[PDB]
């Protein structure tokens, strides 16, 4: 317990959960909705896949 | 404050695609939003101030 | 969804190949002299651990007594020498069905396609081999490296002072490299090798050769199963999705 | 070779459960 | 709410690493400049045999 | 607009600012499956009544995968509306003083 | 349970196992009882406290 | 089209002339505003004085 020569400082990270309110106005965007649409990925022999 | 209400719309507004845009569409590639607007304010009345 | 795998059948005599064995071992065809309509002669790996010599306690619990096994390869000795025994091993594929008879036996195995049954419509299976005599060469050498779409296992029978040994090889990356890859990791075997060289003549020279037997759908891994036989705990590793195109044999040195 | 072992061993030498939680580097 | 201890011998992992001791990438950070300090020093630098 | 004043300073001239905003596309996928034994018997009319059981048992799963569907793409429209939403959100510590 | 003179005052303060470690088994992962017994007796790697 | 640039022309010299008028009544609203500041003395000043 021999003190050295030099000190040191320590640098971390941390994390913390939080919990946040939004808060938005009116009118604040524009959403353009479309059409979905259909299409079959995965033929297999036990079942199909779309 | 006892409201828990609000009157809203049941529905999208709808904008689709007439043949005045499809033209544009098919000759040029644009089409402009409610191009009878622009029409109906460039070519009908034409001071019409804003 | 692709086209149904072109199915082989094999007829075995039953003495030479057990029942027990899990469905999905891949299967080595030895080739007869005079006649090859009886009997197929086919191997599994644990039993060509025994035809070349807590594995080895598995391998002599389910098979007993060697010589037939012997009768069967008489020139093992006369091929290890010349090294022509790697001429004759054929890959087959993994097991499927197993049609059970006294004298002879019925074995059908997967050629090539992609690995199923064939009584309902198409059930899957697997095929596994056990993690003892079997080395991922991914974690061997090991920016950022990138993801190929298709992983390849490859078959390797190496003439080691203790004789032939055969290893199973999993990687991703490409074929003409895994050969340059392998000459790295057989370096210090090879470097125990060369001690009584000298004497023997031309033919002794080739180290081992490699073929490889298909590619399973990778960017998933594996898993590690076992044996559930009578006194087993034997760890296996199992694979899904297989699809079977066993190659030529590539000689390494 | 025998004086980077020793300050290797001495020193420097996953974990198999912690109580308090995710652990945080700390640089000097 | 656990007390704990900072001590030198568990900051030693990063104190005995061969990165603190030799000086080539401070040197060649400090060279490797268009201008360095005005090169007048001169004294025992190095021996002089008689 | 501007203001003038007595001040000797030179008047400003007329401005306009012109602003260009530009739109964002977003992508959304889901998947469902069906089985090959269920939509045999889809096409097939029964004539025993364990065909008719099989049948209407067939109809309510292939129903189950079209519900999952829509509903999923409901969840996918609100999920990225609230993350346009957040994306786009400065926190109050620097906004507060900015506005 | 016999005890050196010099255990830390501050162990007894807040709540622990007389052991000198903690027990807790939970934290590793389930059906595995070698990572168990890291956690309970071994020396190589510190407790899960301090 | 002539026409048109007609109008974008007198829309443009309208829009020109009502930037003026307007920044005519700032000015005044900044000079009555400075003329009532410019004769405001401040709290503590008036206050013993009333």
């Amino acid at each position: 317990k021999i003190h050295p020569g030099v000190a040191m400082t320590v640098v971390r990270t941390d994390e913390i959960l939080s919990e946040n309110i939004l808060f938005s106005s009116r009118a604040s965007t524009s959403m353009f909705i479309g059409t979905p649409n259909v299409s079959r990925r995965e033929a297999r022999v036990d079942a199909v896949t779309f | 404050e006892a409201d828990n209400q609000i009157m809203g719309p049941s529905s999208y507004a709808s904008f689709v695609v007439r043949g005045e845009n499809l033209v544009t569409a098919v000759s040029y590639g644009r089409v402009m939003r409610t191009f009878e607007h622009f029409m109906a304010r460039i070519v009908d009345s034409p001071e019409k101030a804003g | 969804g692709w086209r149904p795998p072109v199915f082989g059948d094999f007829l075995i005599h039953a003495s030479s190949f057990n029942n027990a064995e899990a469905t999905g071992t891949p299967l080595f065809q030895f080739k007869q002299s005079d006649p090859f309509s009886g009997v197929d002669a086919v191997f599994t790996p644990l039993s060509l651990f025994i035809l070349m010599n807590g594995l080895t306690r598995m391998a002599n619990l389910l098979y007993d007594s060697p010589a037939t096994l012997a009768d069967l390869v008489p020139d093992f000795g006369r091929l290890v020498a010349d090294r022509r025994f790697h001429n004759f091993i054929t890959p087959v594929g993994p097991l499927v069905e197993n049609i059970k008879s006294t004298y002879l036996n019925k074995i059908t195995t997967v050629v090539h396609g992609p690995v199923v049954s064939k009584a309902i419509p198409r059930s899957t299976v697997k095929v596994t081999v056990p993690q003892e005599a079997f080395v991922d060469l991914d974690a061997w050498l090991s920016g950022l490296q990138p993801c190929p779409a298709d992983a390849r296992l490859y078959v390797a029978l190496t003439y080691e002072e203790a004789g032939p040994r055969f290893t199973f090889f999993q990687s991703s990356r490409g074929h003409c490299q895994i050969m340059n890859i392998l000459r790295i990791y057989y370096s210090p075997s090879i470097m125990h090798r060369y001690a009584v060289v000298q004497p023997l003549h031309i033919e002794e020279l080739t180290f081992g050769a490699v073929a490889c037997l298909g590619t399973f759908s990778a960017t998933d891994g594996w898993r590690r199963s076992a044996f559930n036989y009578r006194g087993s705990s034997l760890p296996v590793v199992e694979i899904d999705s297989f699809y079977s195109n066993v190659s030529d044999w590539e000689v390494i040195l | 070779q025998q004086v980077n072992d020793y300050i290797k061993a001495k020193v420097g030498a996953g974990a198999p459960g912690l109580c308090h939680g995710q652990q945080a580097t700390c640089e000097i | 709410n656990l007390l704990l201890a900072f001590n030198l011998q568990n900051a030693l992992k990063v104190l005995c690493h061969p990165r603190l001791h030799t000086p080539a990438h401070t040197l060649n950070s400090l060279n490797a400049a268009p201008a360095p300090r005005d090169r007048r020093e001169t004294y025992s630098l190095q021996h002089r045999r008689p | 607009p501007t203001i003038a004043h007595g001040d000797g300073r030179r008047p400003s001239k007329q401005r306009t600012f012109i602003v260009v905003k530009n739109c964002h596309k977003h992508h959304i996928s889901t998947e469902m499956e069906l089985s090959m034994l269920d939509l045999e018997i889809l096409h097939s009319i029964p004539e025993t009544p364990v065909e008719y059981a099989e049948y209407v048992g067939a109809v309510k799963t292939v129903a189950s995968a079209l519900q999952f569907g829509v509903d999923a793409l409901e969840r996918g429209l609100i999920n990225t509306v609230l993350s346009v939403k957040l994306r786009h959100a400065p926190p109050m510590f620097i906004l507060q003083t900015l506005a | 349970i016999v005890t050196p003179v010099t255990a830390d005052v501050a162990y007894f303060q807040k709540s622990n196992s007389p052991r000198g470690r903690a027990a807790c088994v939970v934290s590793c992962e389930n059906y595995n009882q070698e990572v168990a017994e890291g956690l309970i007796y071994d020396h190589s790697r510190p407790d899960a406290a301090y």
